[PDB]
C-alpha cells in the first residue's frame, strides 16, 4: 500500500474474490442445496412445489426447469444449473429434473476426488471418456422399433405418452391423455414418418370445468364472439355443398383510402353528394362481392364499424372483429384456405372449408370462446384442456407439451430405451469394470461417475420409500447374473422389477443427453478457480 | 430545401412518380459512368437508389463525413470537386492506379496507394504499436519532426 | 347562432384579393337574412342554450338582435328545454326550415327588474293548449346555507302533499299512533 | 448576475435586433448565429402540422415505430386521440389537436375512433389521450375533468403539452409566453 | 451456502406442510358460519374510499379479503371457477376442501401416510362418489310440468341460504317464470336488474316486458298505443363519413351556407326515410342530438337516446324485431310490434313500461328493500338462484339434497374401501369421514348436536331409505320429497370434482418458495 | 476466471483480452497489460496470456535493479537491444516447411 | 363543516347523515335507510 | 457465428452456407414449403408492403370519382412491385428493411418462401454465399444475378428456425450453430473457435 489508495479495478471495496478449496466448497455445497430442492421432486413419487412470482401469482410445478426459471438466485453456480434445465426443457423436453441432480450427483463425487489432490481436468477428461463409453454401449443394446407395423408403433408411443404424463397431475385421466396425446400425432404426422412441424400444434388452456370434460376438437380458439349476436349460434351448412365455405380477409369493411395522408376536397354540393352515393355504393358492392363468392362465415382482422351488421346480418353471414394475425396463420392451415387480400381477387378457390362452427357458454358470463370442428384428417390439431384452478390448467398445458415433445423424438427413426432406473445402472457397471484394466491415475474418475449415474435409483428409493441398499445391491446383482438389462426400480408398486411389463420407454436421445448436459457443465464448473462477483 | 413534399393529384402521376425516381436517378450516373470513373467520394449520406446504380458498373463509394477530411483527399489525386451531380469534367478528374482493401488491424481499411509516376502529396505513415499511449507519443513526435521541416522553408 | 363552421373538417381558401370583401359581406349577410326571417314570424324573445365547440350568439348577431328589439338570453341549461317547453308550450327550433309562427309560445310581459343587485327574469301569463302546467317559486334569505335549507324543508312539505295525493287518507301524528300501536300489540302480545 | 442573462435569454431572433444599437456588435452577433441555427433544427423538425388520421394497421405502422423517430436520439412525441363522436369531450380535443397542429408542427398529431381503438373499449372512458416517445407510453390521459372537462380552453392544453416535456416552458409560441403586442407596448410607455 | 438472494423466505421442512395446511384451515373456518339457512352474513370493510360490502357468496368474500397464503390462492381460485361455471355452491367447495386437507392432516402426523396414497386413495373414492350420483339422480324431461314443479324447489333450496328466506315463496314464482320465460337462454347477461331501494322486500315484480332506465327527451308523449319500435346502431346524428381526410376547399361563405345546407338535407332525407316504414317509436344506442329530434315530432315517431348495447340486446328479444340500419330497403328488413307503452315513476328517477309484447325472450327483474347493501345482496341472490335454474334447463338431471347427497355417496364409498384391503383403505375413510361434516356444519350452524343428529342419519340409510335428510326447522330426520327441496346433477358434479381437485393441489406440496414483492 | 461486473452478467473465460475487457481497470500503468491483450488479440487471437505474464516478469525483474542505482535507460537499453536477437533467433528456430 | 369549503345547515336527518362521514360500517347502513325513507316517502327520515 | 441456448455441443454439424434467425412471425408464414429441391436466392433491399413511397406523404383529390383510382393506383403498382418479383422465379426473397403482411402472403399462395428483419453483416455474408448481388429495384432483374444451391430445409434447433443453405458448388461462407447448455458453453466454444480460426 505504502499510504496511497492502492485500487485498479473500478469498485474495488464492492467486489470480492474467493480462491483455493474454499472457492471449491461454496460450488458444491451451492449444488446440493439445489440438489435437495430437485432431489425430493424426481420420479413418481415426486412432489410439487409453489414458486411466488413478485407480481403475487404463483404456479405449481414439479418440473425443474419452471422450478429454476421463476427463482431469484444470487449465487452463480446455481445461475448455470437455471439455465442447464432450461436447455433439456428447450430442446428436448425431458428430463429436466435429471440434469440437475446428475450433474450434483457428479459433483457431489467430485468432492471426494479434489481432497486426493486429482487435477481438475484429469478429473474432466475421464467423464469425457467415459460418457462416449457410456454412450457406445448403450447405442448397441438398444432396440429397433421400425420393422414393426404402425399397429404397434401406435403402442409404442403409448408407452411413452403414459410415461411422461404420469409424475405429473394429469395422471388421473392420464389413460386418455396418452391416447388424446397420441391421437393428436395421427392427424399431424408426415408419411414417411419423419421430420414432424411441431409449430402447427399450438397450446391453449381454458380456465373452468374439470378434467373429465376435455375432449379432442381439430379447430382453432377464437376467445370472441360473433358480430352483432342476433343470428343463431350455431350456423349449419347447405344441404348440397361441399362446405361451409369459409372466407379470411385482411381488410376492413370500408371505402378504400389511401394508406397515405390524403386531402379530398369537396368544393360543391354536387359533388358532396355523389360522395353520398360513392359511401353506399362501396358497401353495396362489398356485401356482393361476398355474395356470389359463397362465403358463410367471414374472418376479418382489422375489424369494421356497425354499417356492415346489419347487412351481414339479413344476408345469413355470420363474422368476427379483432382477429389477430396469428390466428389467421393458424386458421389458413386447419381449413386449408388461402387468405385473400382484397375483394377484386376475392375467387371460390381460396376458400377454406371445414365441417361447422358453433359457440357454447362454459357457464354464467365468463366470454363467448369460438370453436371449431373438421370432418375428417387435416394438418391441424388444437388440444381442448379444461381445468378446476388456474393452476391446474396451467400445469396441464406444460404437461402435455412434455407428452408431446416426448413423442416428437419417437419419430426419429430407432431411439427408444427402456428407462425406470435400468438406463444409469447398465451404463455404470460398465464404466466400473473399464476401471480395472483402464487403471492408469484416473481410475478413481471412473468410480466417480459410476457411482454417480447411481443416485437417480437411490433417488427414486428415497422417494418410493425403499431401501437404497437393498434396491441397488439386487439391481447390481441381477445385472452380473443376466445380461438382460431392461430390469428397473419400480416404485409404483405392481411388482416386477422387469419392466418392458409394466410398459416404461424413454427416448434414448433424451436419455444420453442427461449425461452430455451434465458432464458438460461439471467440466466447466470444475474450470473455476477465482470468484470475483460485484455489489448488487 | 422548402418543404419537400409528394404531390399526385390523379392515378397517372402516381404510376409515373415511382418510375421517374428511377429513371432520373438512372440518366446522371450515365453521364458520370461514360467518363470512365470507378470510384467516387462522397461528402454525407448516400441513397440507396443512387447505390444501386453505382455498384452496378462497379463504382467504389468512401465516406468522409467531415470538411477537412474530403480536403485532403483532393490535394493527393488533384481533383477539383463540383457540387453538381453532371459530368466531371476531364481536367479535374483525379489519378489513382490502385484501392487496396486489406487487413491490418483486424478491421477494414481502405488503401490508395501511388506509384513512382504521377507522385502526389499529403503521404501518410502506418505506425504500428502495441499501447495507444505510446501510439499518441510517438505520433506527437513526428509533428515535431514535420515541424522541424518547416523551419527550413521560411529562412 | 355563429358563422358557417360545420362538424365535417373544412378550410377555407382565399385565391384573389376582392374574394375578402365578398365573404366578409355574405358573413354578415348569413347572419342578417336568418334574422330577417325572424322578423318575418315576429318572434320577440330568444333563448338558446349552451353552446359547444364555439359561442352561442356572435358579437356581430347582437347588433342585428338589438337593434329590432329582440331580448336575448344564452347559457341555459340542457336539462332546462323540456321545463320551458312544457310550461310555456313552445316547441323548440333546431332549423330555421322548421322555424314557423305555430310552435312558438306567447306571453304578456317579459320584464327584467333591478332589485338588490340580482337579476331576475319572470314570465307574466300563460295561455297554451297544455294538459301539464307548470310551476316556480324562488327563495330569498340572509345567505346561500339558508337557501338550501330553505330548498330542503319545502321538499319535505311537497313530498307530504305528494303522499295524500299518492296514497288516499291519513292519520292523526303527535304520538298518537305509537302508543296506540304499542297498546294494540301489547294486548294480543299476553295470548300468543 | 441575472441582468446580462436577460440581454440574449429573454431575446428571440426578432427581439435580439433591438439590441444592434446598445451593445456590441460582436457579442450580439455571437448570439444571433447560436439563435438562427436553433430556429434552423426547428424547420427541419418540422415534419407534421396537421392531424394524422389513420387506420388500425397503421397504428403501429405510424404511431409506435415513428416515436422512434432517427432511431442521435431524435425522438418524437405523439399525441394519439381515441375520437368518439357520442361523446362531448372528444370533439373538443379533436377541435384542439387541429389548432395545436398548425403551431406545433414537430410533433405529430394522431387521431383514431376508439371503437377501432382497442378490443370492446368502454365508451365511458372516451375520450383518451396517449402519448408515445421512443415507443414508450409517457402518459395515459383519463377524460377531460383533470383539464376542466367541457370548459377545457386551449390554454390549459397547451401547460399539458409542457408537463409531459413535449415544449420548453419559455417557448414564444405557448399563449402564456406569447405576450399581445399591446401588451408589450403598454411596459414600454409605462416604464 | 445461501443461494438465494436477500429476503427469500423459504420453508423445506415440516412447517411448510403446517404452513400450508394451517392457511387452509383458517379460509376453512371463515366460511364455517356462512354455509345453511341459518348462516350469518358477513361484513367486509374495504380499505379504499371506505367502500362497505355485504355478503354471502364465500367467492366475493376470499376475493376482496387480502391473503398472502400461497395456500389461500387456491382456496380463492377454486372459488372463483365455481363462481364463474355455476354461480352456486363455492362455500361448500371452500369448507370441503379444507376440510380434505384437514381429515389428510391426521393421517400425515398420526398414521403417517404417504401422500400418494391419500390421494391414490381420493381416485378411486371420487369415482365411487360420481358413480353414486348417477344412479341417484332422476330425470323429469318427460313432463313439463313436473319439471316446472322441481324449478320450485331448486329455487328453494338456493333462495333459503341469502336473506330472502322468508321471501323465497314469492320470489320462487318469480324466479321460474323468468326461466320459462328465456325458454332455454342460458346468459345471464339477458337480465336486467333494476336496482331501486325503499319499500317493502315483497314489492318486488316481473312485468312482461323491458324497463328502460330513461325517458323520452324533450316533448314526446308518455302515453301511446300500437307502436311499432325500430332499433338502430349507427350514428344517426351528424353523419361524419368513414374516411377522415375529407375537406371542403370553399371559396366563398355563401356556397358553405349551402354545405352546411346539404349535411341538414341528407339527414333530412335520412329521417325521411325512417317514416316510409310507418313508425311510432325509434330508438337508437347513440345520444340524439337537437335537429334529428325536432324531425321526428312532426312525424308522430317517438325517440329514446343513450341506450347500451347490452340492452340493445335485450331490447331486440323483447320486442322480438331486429336491429334495422341502411334504411334504403325496408322490405326485407323486420320491425317489432307492441300493444301499448307508458312512461311509470319507481322512487326518484322515472321509467318506461313495455307491456303486451308478442316476442317474450327476456325479461327485467324490479327489486325493492331498504338499505344499498340489502338491495345488493338481493342482486346477488337471484343471479346465484338463476344461474343454478338456467344450468337446469341444459341439465335437466337433479339430486335430492339435505345432508342426503353427500350421504349416499358415503354409502358406495365406504363400500368400496373394503375391496382395496392395505393402507389405502384409512385414505378412502377419510374421504368418506369429510363427506360427513358438511351436514354436520349445517347442524351447528342452526345449533343443534353434532354427534346424535349426524348418527340417526347414518342409520336411517343404511336401513334401506335413500330419501331421509336433515330438517332444520325442527331438527329431526323427514322426508325430502315432501319438504320439496332438490339440487341440480351439475352442481353436485361440480364441487365433488372441484372440492376433489383442490385437495389435490396442497396435498403435493412440500416447499414453499417466496421471492422479494415488488 | 469467474468475474461478473455491476450489471450482474456472468462470463467463464480465460483470455488475457477478455479478462481484462470486462474489468474496468482504473490505475494507469496496469492499462499497458489491457493495450497490449487487445492489441495482441486483434491481430494474431492467441496467446494474450502468454504476452502478459511475460511483461510482468519482465518489471518484476527490474524491480531490484531500480531498488539499485541503475538508471532506467539502462535496463531499456537492454531489453531493446535483446529483443532484436530474439526475434532473429526465432526465425532461426522456425522452418520453411512446405512438403506434406 | 364538510371537508371542503362549503359550510351548509341541516335539520334533515337524511342531509344530516349524508354529510357525516361515519368510519363505522353498520352505522353508515343508516345514511342509505334515510335515503330510502326520503325517496319513497320524504317525511320522517329521523323517525326511522 | 450466432448464439443458441439450448442443445449439447457434440450434436453440432458442418454447413455449406448461412443459418439465420427470422425474428419475426409472418401470418403466412406456415403455408409456403420448407423444402425446395432446386431453390434459386434472390436479394432484395425495397420494403415490401403499403406504406409511403419516399420519405412523404401527402395527396389531394378533387373529384370523388379519381378517389377510388388512387386508391386502386396504389394496389396495382404494390402488386406490380411483387409480380416483377414473381415473373424472374425468385423461391428465396429477403430483404433488411421490414417485409408486410399483404407481401408474404401474396409470395403464400404460390410457394415462394420469404423471411426479413436481417442485419446488413448477415446480409453480405448470404451474398457471398450463394453468389449473386443486391439489387434495391424491382425493374431491374435479371435470370443471371440470382444464386442457387443444392437444397433448402428449415429445421427445429432450440426452439428457434433457421433457414439453412448448403450444398453450393463454390462457398466462400462457413457458418456454424454454436448450441451448448449455458450461455456461457456456448460463447466459450465461440471464443475459443474465434482464436484458433485466426491460427490457421
Ligand atoms: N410410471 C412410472 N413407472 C416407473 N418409472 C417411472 C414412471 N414415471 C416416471 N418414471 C421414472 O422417473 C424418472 C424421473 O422422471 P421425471 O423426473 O418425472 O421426468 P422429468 O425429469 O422429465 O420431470 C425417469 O427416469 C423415469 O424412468
Ligand atoms: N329448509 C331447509 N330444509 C332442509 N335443508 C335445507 C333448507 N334450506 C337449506 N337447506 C340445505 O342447506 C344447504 C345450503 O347450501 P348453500 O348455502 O346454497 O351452499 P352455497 O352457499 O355454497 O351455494 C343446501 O344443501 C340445503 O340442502
Ligand atoms: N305542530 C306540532 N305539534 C306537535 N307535534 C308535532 C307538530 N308538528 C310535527 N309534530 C311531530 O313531530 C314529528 C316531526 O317529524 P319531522 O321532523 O317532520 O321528521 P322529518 O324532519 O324527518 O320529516 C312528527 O312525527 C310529528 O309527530
Ligand atoms: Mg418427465
Ligand atoms: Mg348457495
Ligand atoms: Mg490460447
Amino acid at each position: 500500500e505504502m499510504g496511497r489508495p492502492f485500487i485498479i479495478v473500478k469498485d474495488q471495496g464492492n467486489k470480492k474474490r474467493q480462491h483455493g478449496l474454499e472457492a471449491k466448497k461454496s460450488h458444491i455445497l451451492a449444488a446440493r442445496s439445489v440438489a435437495s430442492i430437485i432431489k425430493t421432486s424426481l420420479g413418481p413419487r415426486g412432489l410439487d412445489k409453489i414458486l411466488i412470482s413478485p407480481d403475487g401469482e404463483i404456479t405449481i410445478t414439479n418440473d425443474g426447469a419452471t422450478i429454476l426459471s421463476q427463482m431469484e438466485l444470487d449465487n452463480e453456480i446455481a445461475k448455470l444449473l437455471v439455465q442447464l434445465s432450461k436447455s433439456q426443457d428447450d430442446e428436448i423436453g425431458d428430463g429436466t429434473t435429471g440434469v440437475v441432480v446428475l450433474a450434483s450427483a457428479l459433483l457431489d463425487q467430485a468432492l471426494e476426488l479434489i481432497q486426493k489432490g486429482i487435477h481438475p481436468i484429469k478429473i474432466a477428461n475421464g467423464f469425457d471418456e467415459a460418457a462416449k463409453l457410456a454412450i457406445s454401449k448403450l447405442e448397441e443394446t438398444c432396440d429397433d422399433i421400425s420393422a414393426s407395423n404402425d399397429e404397434l408403433f401406435r403402442d409404442f408411443l403409448l408407452r411413452a405418452a403414459k410415461t411422461s404424463l404420469g409424475s405429473k397431475i394429469v395422471s388421473k385421466d392420464h389413460d386418455r391423455f396418452a391416447e388424446m396425446a397420441v391421437e393428436a400425432v395421427i392427424n399431424v404426422m408426415d408419411k414417411d414418418r419423419k421430420d414432424v412441424d411441431f409449430d402447427l400444434i399450438k397450446m391453449q388452456g381454458r380456465v373452468g370445468g374439470s378434467i373429465s370434460d376435455s375432449k379432442l376438437i381439430n379447430g382453432v380458439i377464437l376467445d370472441k364472439d360473433f358480430s352483432h349476436p342476433q343470428m343463431p349460434k350455431c350456423v349449419l351448412p347447405k344441404e348440397g355443398s361441399d362446405g361451409v365455405k369459409l372466407a379470411i380477409l385482411t381488410c376492413p369493411f370500408e371505402p378504400p383510402k389511401p394508406k397515405t395522408k390524403h386531402k379530398l376536397d369537396i368544393s360543391s354540393v354536387e359533388e358532396y353528394q355523389k360522395l353520398q352515393t360513392y359511401e353506399q355504393d362501396k358497401f353495396k358492392e362489398m356485401i356482393d362481392d361476398v355474395k356470389k363468392a359463397g362465403a358463410d362465415v367471414v374472418i376479418c382482422q382489422w375489424g369494421f364499424d356497425d354499417e356492415a351488421n346489419h347487412l351481414l346480418l339479413q344476408n345469413d353471414l355470420p363474422a368476427v372483429r379483432w382477429v389477430g394475425g396469428q390466428e389467421l396463420e393458424h386458421i389458413a392451415i386447419s381449413t386449408n384456405g388461402r387468405i385473400v387480400p382484397r375483394f377484386q381477387d376475392l375467387s371460390k378457390d381460396k376458400l377454406g372449408t371445414c365441417s361447422r362452427i358453433y359457440e357454447q357458454e362454459f357457464g354464467t358470463t365468463k366470454d363467448r370462446m369460438l370453436i371449431i370442428e373438421q370432418s375428417k384428417e387435416t394438418k391441424t390439431v388444437t388440444c381442448f384442456v379444461r381445468g378446476s384452478n388456474k393452476m391446474i390448467v396451467d400445469e396441464a398445458e406444460r404437461a402435455l407439451h412434455d407428452s408431446l415433445c416426448v413423442v416428437r423424438n419417437l419419430v426419429k427413426d430407432s431411439r427408444v430405451v427402456y428407462g425406470g432406473g435400468a438406463a444409469e445402472v447398465t451404463m455404470s457397471l460398465a464404466v466400473s469394470e473399464e476401471a480395472d484394466k483402464q487403471r492408469g491415475i484416473d481410475q478413481y474418475a471412473f468410480r466417480g461417475f459410476a457411482q454417480a449415474l447411481d443416485t437417480i435409483p437411490m433417488t427414486l428409493a428415497e422417494n418410493s420409500g425403499l431401501d437404497p441398499i437393498g434396491t441397488l445391491s439386487t439391481l447390481k446383482s441381477k445385472q452380473l447374473k443376466e445380461k438382460i438389462s431392461n430390469i428397473g426400480v419400480d416404485c409404483l408398486g405392481y411388482g416386477s422389477n422387469d419392466m418392458k411389463e409394466l410398459f416404461v420407454v424413454d427416448p434414448f436421445i433424451g436419455k444420453k443427453q442427461q449425461i452430455l448436459l451434465a458432464t458438460q457443465l461439471c467440466r466447466m464448473i470444475l474450470k473455476i478457480d477465482n470468484v470475483i462477483i460485484s455489489g448488487k | 430545401e422548402t418543404k419537400g413534399t409528394v404531390l399526385l393529384h390523379n392515378a397517372q402521376e402516381m404510376l409515373d412518380f415511382s418510375k421517374g425516381e428511377e429513371k432520373q436517378i438512372d440518366a446522371m450516373m450515365k453521364e458520370i459512368a461514360d467518363m470512365g470513373v470507378e470510384c467516387i467520394v462522397a461528402g454525407a449520406g448516400v441513397g440507396e437508389l443512387a447505390l444501386h446504380y453505382l455498384n452496378r458498373y462497379g463504382i467504389l463509394v468512401l465516406k468522409v463525413p467531415s470538411k477537412f477530411e474530403l480536403r485532403r483527399l483532393c490535394r493527393v489525386c488533384g481533383a477539383t470537386p463540383l457540387p453538381r451531380l453532371g459530368a466531371p469534367t476531364p481536367e479535374e478528374l483525379g489519378l489513382v492506379e490502385t484501392v487496396k482493401t486489406m487487413e491490418i488491424g483486424g478491421d477494414r481499411v481502405t488503401v490508395f496507394k501511388q506509384e513512382q509516376g504521377e507522385i502526389s502529396r499529403t503521404s501518410t505513415i502506418i505506425l504500428r504499436g502495441a499501447t495507444q499511449n505510446n501510439l499518441d507519443d510517438i505520433e506527437r513526435a513526428i509533428d515535431d519532426g514535420v515541424a522541424a521541416v518547416k523551419g527550413l522553408m521560411k529562412p | 347562432i355563429s358563422p358557417p363552421k360545420p362538424d365535417t373538417e373544412n378550410n377555407i381558401i382565399v385565391n384573389d384579393y376582392r374574394q375578402m370583401d365578398k365573404i366578409l359581406k355574405e358573413e354578415r349577410a348569413y347572419l342578417l337574412n336568418i334574422c330577417k326571417k325572424i322578423k318575418k314570424a315576429k318572434c320577440n324573445v330568444l333563448l338558446i342554450q349552451k353552446s359547444i365547440l364555439r359561442d352561442a350568439v356572435n358579437d356581430l348577431a347582437l347588433h342585428f338582435l338589438s337593434k329590432l328589439n329582440i331580448m336575448v338570453v344564452k347559457d341555459i341549461e340542457r336539462e332546462e328545454i323540456e321545463f320551458l317547453s312544457k310550461g310555456l308550450g313552445c316547441k323548440p327550433i333546431a332549423d330555421i326550415e322548421l322555424f314557423t309562427e305555430d310552435r312558438l309560445g306567447s306571453a304578456d310581459l317579459v320584464e327584467e327588474i333591478d332589485s338588490d343587485g340580482s337579476k331576475i327574469v319572470r314570465v307574466t301569463g300563460i295561455r297554451n293548449n297544455n294538459a301539464r302546467p307548470t310551476v316556480s317559486v324562488v327563495i330569498r334569505g340572509a345567505n346561500n346555507m339558508i337557501i338550501d335549507e330553505t330548498e330542503r324543508s319545502l321538499h319535505d312539505a311537497l313530498c307530504v302533499i305528494r303522499c295524500l295525493v299518492k296514497e288516499r287518507g291519513l292519520i292523526a301524528g303527535g304520538g298518537a299512533p305509537e302508543i296506540e300501536i304499542s297498546r294494540r300489540l301489547s294486548k294480543e302480545a299476553r295470548s300468543m | 448576475a441575472k441582468q446580462h442573462e436577460n440581454r440574449l435569454e429573454d431575446k428571440d431572433l426578432s427581439d435580439l435586433e433591438e439590441l444592434e444599437d446598445d451593445e456590441d456588435e460582436d457579442f450580439l452577433e455571437a448570439y444571433k448565429i447560436k439563435r438562427l441555427n436553433e430556429i434552423r433544427k426547428l424547420q427541419e423538425r418540422s415534419k407534421f402540422g396537421e392531424v394524422f388520421h389513420i387506420n388500425k394497421p397503421e397504428y403501429n405502422k405510424e404511431v409506435t415505430l415513428a416515436s422512434q423517430g432517427k432511431k442521435d436520439d431524435g425522438g418524437v412525441y405523439v399525441f394519439v386521440h381515441l375520437s368518439l363522436q357520442s361523446k362531448l369531450q372528444s370533439r373538443i380535443l379533436s377541435h384542439l389537436f387541429q389548432s395545436a397542429a398548425c403551431k406545433f408542427r414537430e410533433i405529430k398529431f394522431v387521431e383514431i375512433p376508439a371503437n377501432r381503438a382497442i378490443e370492446n373499449y368502454p365508451e365511458s372512458n372516451c375520450p383518451t389521450l396517449i402519448v408515445y416517445y421512443r415507443g414508450e407510453v409517457i402518459k395515459n390521459m383519463i377524460t377531460l375533468l383533470e383539464l376542466g372537462g367541457n370548459n377545457s380552453k386551449m390554454e390549459d392544453f397547451e401547460d399539458f403539452m409542457v408537463k409531459v416535456g413535449a415544449v420548453a416552458e419559455g417557448d414564444n409560441r405557448l399563449i402564456m409566453n406569447r405576450d399581445d403586442e399591446e401588451s408589450r407596448e403598454e411596459r414600454k410607455l409605462h416604464y | 451456502v445461501q443461494i438465494f438472494g436477500d429476503q427469500v423466505t423459504e420453508e423445506r421442512a415440516e412447517n411448510a406442510r403446517l404452513s400450508a395446511f394451517v392457511g387452509a384451515i383458517a379460509v376453512g373456518d371463515l366460511v364455517k358460519s356462512t354455509l345453511g339457512p341459518k348462516g350469518m352474513d358477513k361484513l367486509l370493510q374495504s380499505a379504499s374510499s371506505n367502500t362497505c360490502m355485504v355478503t354471502n357468496d364465500g367467492a366475493t368474500i376470499l376475493k376482496s379479503i387480502p391473503l398472502d397464503n400461497p395456500a389461500a390462492k387456491v382456496l380463492v381460485n377454486i372459488s372463483k371457477v365455481q363462481d364463474d361455471e355455476v354461480g352456486d355452491g363455492t362455500t361448500s367447495v371452500t369448507v370441503l376442501s379444507a376440510e380434505l386437507l384437514r381429515e389428510a392432516e391426521k393421517l400425515i402426523d398420526q398414521s403417517k401416510i404417504h401422500p400418494q396414497t391419500i390421494i391414490e386413495g381420493y381416485r378411486l373414492a371420487s369415482a365411487a362418489a360420481l358413480d353414486a350420483l348417477t344412479k341417484a339422480a332422476v330425470d323429469n324431461s318427460h313432463d313439463k310440468t313436473m319439471f316446472r314443479e322441481d324449478l320450485i324447489h331448486i329455487a328453494k333450496t338456493t333462495l333459503s341460504s341469502k336473506i330472502l328466506s322468508q321471501d323465497k315463496d314469492h320470489f320462487a314464482e318469480l324466479a321460474t317464470n323468468a326461466i320459462l320465460r328465456l325458454k332455454g337462454s342460458t346468459n345471464l347477461e339477458h337480465i336486467q336488474i333494476i336496482k331501486i331501494l325503499g319499500g317493502k322486500l315483497s314489492d318486488s315484480f316481473l312485468d312482461e316486458g323491458f324497463i328502460l332506465a330513461k325517458k323520452f327527451g324533450n316533448n314526446q308523449p308518455k302515453r301511446i298505443e300500437n307502436a311499432k319500435i325500430l332499433i338502430a346502431n349507427t350514428t344517426l346524428d351528424t353523419d361524419k363519413v368513414k374516411i377522415f381526410g375529407t375537406k371542403f376547399k370553399v371559396d366563398s361563405t355563401a356556397k358553405l351556407a349551402q354545405l352546411e345546407k346539404a349535411e341538414r338535407e341528407k339527414m333530412k332525407n335520412k329521417i325521411a326515410k325512417i317514416s316510409k316504414f310507418g313508425i311510432n317509436t325509434f330508438i337508437n344506442r347513440q345520444l340524439i342530438y337537437d335537429y334529428p329530434e325536432q324531425l321526428f315530432t312532426d312525424l308522430g315517431i317517438n325517440s329514446i337516446e343513450h341506450a347500451d348495447f347490452e340492452g340493445v340486446e335485450r331490447l331486440a328479444l323483447v320486442t322480438g324485431g331486429e336491429v334495422v340500419s341502411t334504411f334504403d330497403e325496408p322490405s326485407k328488413c323486420k320491425l317489432g310490434e307492441c300493444d301499448v307503452i307508458e312512461e311509470i315513476m319507481l322512487g326518484e328517477q322515472p321509467f318506461l313500461k313495455f307491456s303486451g309484447c308478442k316476442a317474450g325472450e327476456a325479461c327485467t327483474i324490479v327489486l325493492r328493500g331498504a338499505t344499498d347493501q340489502t338491495l345488493d345482496e338481493a342482486e346477488r341472490s337471484l343471479h346465484d338462484a338463476l344461474s343454478v335454474l338456467s344450468q337446469t334447463t341444459k341439465e335437466t338431471r337433479t339430486v335430492l339434497g339435505g345432508g342426503c347427497a353427500e350421504m349416499v355417496m358415503s354409502k358406495a364409498v365406504d363400500t368400496e374401501a373394503q375391496n382395496i384391503d392395505g393402507k389405502k383403505s384409512l385414505a378412502v375413510e377419510a374421504f368418506a369421514r369429510a363427506l360427513r361434516q358438511l351436514p354436520t356444519i349445517l347442524a351447528d350452524n342452526a345449533g343443534f348436536d353434532s354427534s346424535e343428529l349426524v348418527s340417526k342419519l347414518r342409520s336411517s340409510i343404511y336401513n334401506g331409505i335413500s330419501t331421509s335428510g336433515l330438517d332444520l326447522n325442527n331438527g329431526t330426520i323427514a322426508d325430502m320429497r315432501q319438504l320439496g327441496i332438490v339440487e341440480s346433477y351439475k352442481l353436485k358434479r361440480a364441487v365433488v370434482s372441484s372440492a376433489s381437485e383442490a385437495a389435490e393441489v396442497l396435498l403435493r406440496v412440500d416447499n414453499i418458495i417466496r421471492a422479494r414483492p415488488r | 476466471i469467474l468475474i461478473v461486473t455491476s450489471n450482474q452478467k456472468t462470463t467463464i473465460s480465460n483470455d488475457g483480452a477478455t479478462i481484462l475487457k470486462l474489468l474496468d481497470v482504473v490505475h494507469p500503468a496496469a492499462k499497458t497489460l489491457v493495450d497490449i491483450s487487445r492489441a495482441q488479440d486483434a491481430e494474431v487471437g492467441d496467446g494474450t496470456t502468454s504476452v502478459t505474464i511475460l511483461a510482468g516478469e519482465l518489471m518484476k525483474e527490474a524491480k531490484p535493479f531500480l531498488e539499485e542505482g541503475i538508471s532506467s535507460h539502462l535496463i531499456m537499453k537492454g531489453y531493446r537491444k535483446a529483443v532484436s536477437l530474439a526475434v532473429e533467433k526465432i526465425n532461426e528456430l522456425a522452418v520453411d516447411i512446405t512438403s506434406e | 363543516k364538510t371537508s371542503r369549503g362549503e359550510i351548509i345547515i341541516s335539520n334533515d336527518g337524511h342531509t344530516i347523515l349524508k354529510q357525516m362521514a361515519i368510519l363505522h360500517p353498520v352505522a353508515r347502513m343508516l345514511v342509505e335507510v334515510s335515503a330510502a325513507q326520503d325517496s319513497e316517502a320524504g317525511d320522517g327520515t329521523t323517525s326511522v | 457465428i450466432k448464439k443458441i441456448p439450448g442443445g449439447a455441443m457434440e450434436e453440432s454439424l458442418f454447413i455449406n452456407g448461412v443459418a439465420f434467425k427470422k425474428t419475426f412471425s409472418y401470418a403466412g408464414f406456415e403455408q409456403q414449403p420448407k423444402k425446395f429441391n432446386n431453390p434459386k436466392i434472390l436479394s432484395l433491399n425495397v420494403e415490401l408492403e403499403l406504406k409511403a413511397e419516399k420519405d412523404n406523404a401527402e395527396v389531394r383529390v378533387e373529384h370523388v370519382e379519381d378517389y377510388q383510382a388512387i386508391v386502386d393506383a396504389e394496389w396495382q403498382l404494390i402488386f406490380e412491385k411483387l409480380r416483377q418479383v414473381e415473373e424472374t422465379g425468385a423461391n428465396i426473397v429477403l430483404s433488411k428493411l421490414p417485409i408486410g403482411d399483404l407481401a408474404t402472403q401474396f409470395f403464400a399462395d404460390r410457394n415462394i418462401f420469404c423471411a426479413g428483419r436481417v442485419s446488413a453483416d448477415d446480409m453480405n455474408r448470404v451474398i457471398q454465399a450463394v453468389g449473386g448481388s443486391i439489387q434495391s429495384t424491382t425493374s431491374d432483374i435479371k435470370p443471371e444475378h440470382l444464386g442457387t444451391c443444392a437444397l433448402f430445409e428449415e429445421m427445429q434447433i432450440g426452439s428457434e428456425r433457421y433457414n439453412l443453405f448448403q450444398g453450393c458448388p463454390q462457398a466462400k461462407t462457413c457458418t456454424l450453430l454454436l448450441r451448448g447448455g449455458a450461455e456461457q458453453v456456448i460463447a466459450e466454444v465461440e471464443r475459443s473457435l474465434h482464436d484458433a480460426i485466426m491460427i490457421v
